[PDB]
């Protein structure tokens, strides 16, 4: 009967920037009010980019720890030293160049979306594969992407911290604490 | 009469007027034999901060109520493990010094308490009125009638005030004695 | 509330102290919901007390990194120090995901937790007979489980 | 609830109870549960016979741990030899089917009908479609009884047969 | 534009207007200050979850216009020239080819 109360934090009203967006109006989690201080479109873009980066990085860490390697003796290093070894090897610089060109295109997308020159949704790059045709299907698919991205972000955080703390491959089950 | 935060929040903010009551008509003053409006230093005369002060009083009482129960239970049971055994940390008070910093236990408690506080901080400053001060929607056993709601509100405040004072003795008596739960010499 | 199930036959409205003799539908809603949930938990608890002693001790290792297998741990009050506290934390956290989630409810019914483990809506007096039977079984389980736990405190364990 | 799909010979509206009280949803639910086992039991029965006579047993199953797909003991003894990682991947994948593709339980959809362009059948109209539907139902319960017979024979003696 | 729904009211009706918003935020008082950098300071009437961005408003057009300023142009060109000279010196030191 009063404020549109946030579902996540029941004692804090939902921020108006969370209306009509993916995720958002199912949980409305924003107690610190970051959406009240920054554009919701930019926050959503950053969230989706972080989710995708983490979903790739978590699986990369899993594959590297479990023993999957490229057929080169230069890659016979642990996942912890993989970054430094490959930075000194060269491929990290090339990966950075390629991610740089892709991020130049992403920056153009953001600039042309925030200025309204295009009609782009925050995280949309045009890729429409396995995307439901029905609008509710699209909304719930975007929900699934967001949930998986957030889960992978937290999971990769834990994986990196535990791997550094205990020299051990991904499952960390044995360990000692 | 416990308006839900959903609507109660529509009358929140720094009130610039005076109710004319003791502390803007807030619970905690009614004593046993009558009223015991206490404030002798006139802190409640700064009526703009009365919702804030009540929030601080409730927050302190809630921490102290757990904290006093904190110093009691370790003296009779401890978490299953060697780091918390009665031989590694004999008395309860030597826990902030033992389990802290690089150890991990206290540091994690600091972080997750920080996360909760940084999330429930917008309720302390914004959305905090003389009506929804300390109300975090967790009203399960709250009575429905107005007068009984006042008793439970009065019950929490008196218990919180007591624990605040009781905890002060608890650490002071324990530190000067190094003794189990009854901190008498 | 003289029709909200629970009044099967051996006794009618069993409210000696009159703890629900005021008409507070909110308090009764809380009381019935907690009553039903306790029946459900005691039903699983009593089943969890009898079986590991009788048979069925789970095959593998509870904590392979500590060698502890399900057979080794005791059955009853006393296992709370043998099941690792991390395991107890997982037991609490999972049941949280099933009590405050997967089964979090409001403005629906007494204890109609929605999902559940299949979404299924019945009809007819058969619902009444089954639902009353569930309350009767839960009441017996609640009495039984405190009996098993209290006895084991003053009888050790097993026979 | 006596003239819907399951009206075979050697029995018609087979009662022992559990069919009265006139609940359309229960028939829509139990029959779905009936077919969902049939589509499972048929595969469960076939998976219990084909790696005994045909004996394809191709390649390797867990190259890290060996566990060649030829040395796996057929039957109930198999759930122990196949790595638990593999069993988890089987359950998790079938969950994806159960909740994302070919098993999204749309309520307007029929008792056992959804997107089924991925094999199974995608016919139309009725008559022969209904007789095929009764064929699916009839085979499933034959398989349902058979597979538990295979399990009981397996666990009791020493192996599947 | 950014306050399409604020129920913005003038000082003269500070205690008169009460219709809150499309949200439940109370009406905000607009004070017309004479500063050009802050032409209008908005004051609240109560607790509100108002979306006030702290980020600036920049656009590609005037950022490019700033980079088209003679300082930026003649600094980018001279920086590239100096860097090219340094790179040539690194790659062909001591002008051995001469
Ligand atoms: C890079 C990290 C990152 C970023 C930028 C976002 C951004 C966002 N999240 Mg989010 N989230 C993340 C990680 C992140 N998320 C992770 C790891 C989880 C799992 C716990 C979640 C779980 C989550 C939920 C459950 C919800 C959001 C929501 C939102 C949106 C509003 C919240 C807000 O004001 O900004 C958040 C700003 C930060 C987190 C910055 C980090 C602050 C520190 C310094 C916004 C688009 C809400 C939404 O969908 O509405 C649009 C919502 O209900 N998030
Ligand atoms: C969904 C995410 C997720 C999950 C499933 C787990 C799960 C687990 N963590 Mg973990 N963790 C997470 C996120 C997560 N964590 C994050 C975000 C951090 C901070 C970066 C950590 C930091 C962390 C530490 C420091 C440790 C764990 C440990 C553990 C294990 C106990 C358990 C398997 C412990 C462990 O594996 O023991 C060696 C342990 O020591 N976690
Ligand atoms: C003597 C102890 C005591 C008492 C009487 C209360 C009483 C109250 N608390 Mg409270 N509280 C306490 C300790 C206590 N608290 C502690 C130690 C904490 C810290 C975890 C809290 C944290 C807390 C929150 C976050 C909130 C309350 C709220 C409330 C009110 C409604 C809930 C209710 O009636 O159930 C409590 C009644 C009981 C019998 C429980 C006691 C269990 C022992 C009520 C006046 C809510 C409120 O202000 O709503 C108006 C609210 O949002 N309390
Ligand atoms: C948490 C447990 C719990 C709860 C919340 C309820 C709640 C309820 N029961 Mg119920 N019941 C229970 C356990 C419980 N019961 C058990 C174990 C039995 C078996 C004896 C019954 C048998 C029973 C019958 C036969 C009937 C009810 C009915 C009711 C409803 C109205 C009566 C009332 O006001 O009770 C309020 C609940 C309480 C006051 C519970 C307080 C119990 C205290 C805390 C302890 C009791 C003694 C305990 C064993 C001491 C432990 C010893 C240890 C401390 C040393 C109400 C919703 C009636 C109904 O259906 O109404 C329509 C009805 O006819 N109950
Ligand atoms: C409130 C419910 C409850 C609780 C807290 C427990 C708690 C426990 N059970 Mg248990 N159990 C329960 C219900 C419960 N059970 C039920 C309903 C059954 C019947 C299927 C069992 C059958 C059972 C067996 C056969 C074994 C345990 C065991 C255990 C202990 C090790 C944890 C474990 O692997 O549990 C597993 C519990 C489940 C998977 C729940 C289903 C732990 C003390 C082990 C033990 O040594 O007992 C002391 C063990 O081998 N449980
Ligand atoms: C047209 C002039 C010019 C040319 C042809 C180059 C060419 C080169 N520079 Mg260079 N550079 C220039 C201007 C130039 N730079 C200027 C003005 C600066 C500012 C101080 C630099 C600072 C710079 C650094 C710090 C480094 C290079 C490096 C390099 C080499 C690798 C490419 C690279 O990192 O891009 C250079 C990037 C830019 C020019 C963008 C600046 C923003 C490459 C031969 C790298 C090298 O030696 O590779 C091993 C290296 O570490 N340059
Ligand atoms: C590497 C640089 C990365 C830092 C900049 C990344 C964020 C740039 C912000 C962005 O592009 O959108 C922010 C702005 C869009 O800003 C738009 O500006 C409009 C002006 O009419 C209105 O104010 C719109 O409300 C506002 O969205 O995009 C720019 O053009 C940025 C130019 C590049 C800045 C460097
Ligand atoms: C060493 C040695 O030689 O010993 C051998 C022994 C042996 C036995 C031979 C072995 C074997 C073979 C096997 C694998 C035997 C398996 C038996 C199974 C799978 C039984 C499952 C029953 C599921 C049921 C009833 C689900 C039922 C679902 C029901 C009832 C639903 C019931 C509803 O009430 C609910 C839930 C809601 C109601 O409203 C409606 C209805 C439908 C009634 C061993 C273990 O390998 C080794
Ligand atoms: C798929 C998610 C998942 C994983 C991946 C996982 C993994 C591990 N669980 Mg867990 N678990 C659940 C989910 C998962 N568990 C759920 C839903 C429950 C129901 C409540 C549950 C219960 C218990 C209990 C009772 C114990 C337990 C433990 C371990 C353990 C051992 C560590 C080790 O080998 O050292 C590992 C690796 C035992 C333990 O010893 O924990 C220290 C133990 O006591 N678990
Ligand atoms: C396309 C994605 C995909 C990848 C990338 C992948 C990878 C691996 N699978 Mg998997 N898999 C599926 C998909 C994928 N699997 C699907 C849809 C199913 C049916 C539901 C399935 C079933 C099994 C089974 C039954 C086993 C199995 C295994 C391994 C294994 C071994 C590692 C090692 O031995 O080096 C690796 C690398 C074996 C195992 O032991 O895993 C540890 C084993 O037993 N898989
Ligand atoms: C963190 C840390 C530690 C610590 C600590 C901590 C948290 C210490 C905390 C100490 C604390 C919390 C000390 C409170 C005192 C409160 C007092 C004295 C109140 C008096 C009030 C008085 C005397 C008067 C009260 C009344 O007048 C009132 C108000 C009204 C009258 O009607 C009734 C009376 C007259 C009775 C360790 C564990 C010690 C060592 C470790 O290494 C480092």
């Amino acid at each position: 009967g009063g404020y549109k109360m946030s579902k996540a934090v029941p004692f804090l009203p939902m921020s108006p920037a969370l209306e009509g967006y993916v995720g958002a109006e199912e949980e409305g989690f924003d107690p610190m009010g970051f959406s009240l201080a920054l554009d919701i479109r930019w926050l959503r873009e950053a969230e989706l980019k972080h989710g995708r980066i983490c979903m790739l990085a978590t699986v990369g860490w899993i594959a590297t720890d479990l023993g999957m390697r490229l057929p080169g003796p230069a890659y016979q290093v642990s996942t912890l030293e993989a970054h430094d070894a490959m930075v000194k090897f060269g491929p990290m610089a090339q990966i950075l160049i390629w991610l740089g060109i892709i991020e130049v295109f992403s920056f153009l997308a953001i600039t042309n979306m925030m200025e309204g020159t295009t009609d782009r949704q925050p995280g949309d790059y045009g890729l429409r594969r396995l995307y439901p045709k029905d609008e509710e299907g699209q909304y719930e698919m975007q929900l699934k992407e967001l949930r998986n991205g957030r889960l992978a972000m937290l999971a990769f955080s834990g994986i990196v911290t535990t791997a550094v703390l205990t020299g051990r491959t991904w499952p960390f089950x044995x360990x000692x604490x | 009469a416990r308006r839900e935060l959903a609507v109660a929040y529509e009358d929140a903010g720094i009130d610039l007027m005076d109710n004319g009551k003791f502390a803007q008509g807030l619970v905690g003053a009614e004593a046993a034999f009558g009223r015991y409006e206490f404030d002798p230093i006139g802190f409640s005369k700064y009526t703009e901060l009365v919702p804030w002060f009540r929030e601080a009083e409730l927050k302190h009482g809630r921490i102290a109520m757990l904290a006093w129960l904190g110093l009691v239970v370790p003296d009779f049971v401890r978490i299953p493990g060697e780091a918390y055994s009665f031989e590694a940390v004999p008395r309860v008070i030597d826990a902030h010094d033992a389990l802290n910093a690089d150890a991990g236990p206290n540091f994690q408690i600091i972080l997750f308490i920080s996360i909760v506080e940084l999330c429930c901080a917008k309720k302390v400053f914004e959305w905090n009125s003389v009506e929804t001060a300390g109300d975090y929607n967790l009203t399960r056993l709250f009575p429905e009638d107005d007068e009984a709601q006042k008793q439970m509100r009065i019950a929490e405040l008196k218990n919180g005030r007591l624990a605040m004072i009781a905890f002060g003795g608890a650490v002071t008596q324990a530190v000067i004695t190094g003794k189990p739960f009854p901190w008498t010499f | 509330f003289e029709n909200e199930l629970g009044v099967q036959a051996p006794t009618g409205f069993w409210d000696p102290l009159g703890f629900a003799k005021d008409g507070s539908m909110k308090a009764f809603k809380r009381r019935r919901a907690s009553e039903i949930k306790h029946g459900r938990i005691a039903m699983l608890a009593t089943m969890g007390y009898i079986t590991p002693e009788l048979t069925g001790k789970f095959p593998g290792l509870l904590s392979p990194s500590m060698g502890l297998k399900y057979e080794d741990i005791p059955n009853g009050l006393g296992a709370i120090s043998k099941v690792p506290a991390v395991g107890w934390a997982q037991i609490l956290a999972y049941t949280f995901y099933c009590e405050q989630s997967q089964d979090q409810s409001e403005g629906s019914a007494g204890e109609a937790g929605d999902f559940g483990k299949v979404l299924t809506s019945k009809d007819e007096e058969g619902l009444k007979r089954k639902l009353n039977s569930e309350l009767a079984n839960g009441r017996l389980a609640m009495m039984a489980i405190i009996g098993m736990f209290f006895q084991d405190g003053l009888t050790g364990s097993a026979w | 609830e006596s003239e819907r799909g399951a009206q075979p010979p050697f029995g018609f509206w087979d009662p022992l109870g559990l069919s009265a009280d006139g609940d359309v949803a229960t028939f829509k639910r139990r029959r779905a549960s009936e077919i969902k086992h049939g589509r499972i039991a048929m595969l469960a029965a076939m998976g219990y016979m084909t790696p005994e006579i045909t004996g394809k047993f191709p390649g390797y199953l867990s190259p890290s741990t060996g566990v060649k797909y030829a040395d796996i003991p057929n039957g109930l003894a198999a759930i122990s030899k196949v790595p638990v990682v593999g069993w988890l991947q089987i359950f998790a994948w079938t969950a994806v089917c159960e909740l994302w593709e070919d098993q999204v339980p749309g309520t307007p959809g029929h008792e056992g009908e959804f997107c089924f362009k991925a094999f199974k059948v995608t016919s139309d109209a009725p008559e022969t479609r209904e007789t095929k539907l009764a064929s699916e139902l009839a085979n499933g319960r034959l398989a349902m009884m058979a597979i538990i017979g295979l399990f009981f024979q397996d666990g009791l003696t020493g192996s599947a047969y | 534009a950014e306050t399409e729904e604020g129920l913005i009211i003038k000082p003269e009706e500070a205690g008169k207007i009460t219709s809150r918003d499309k949200n439940n935020n109370p009406p905000r008082i607009v004070v017309k200050t004479n500063d050009w950098d802050i032409p209008e300071y908005q004051l609240s009437t109560g607790a509100s979850n108002q979306v006030s961005y702290i980020t600036p408003v920049v656009e590609s057009e005037d950022i490019k216009a700033w980079l088209s300023l003679n300082v930026n142009f003649f600094s980018i060109i001279i920086l590239f020239t100096v860097g090219g000279l340094i790179e040539i010196q690194r790659f062909f030191p001591d002008t051995l080819y001469w």
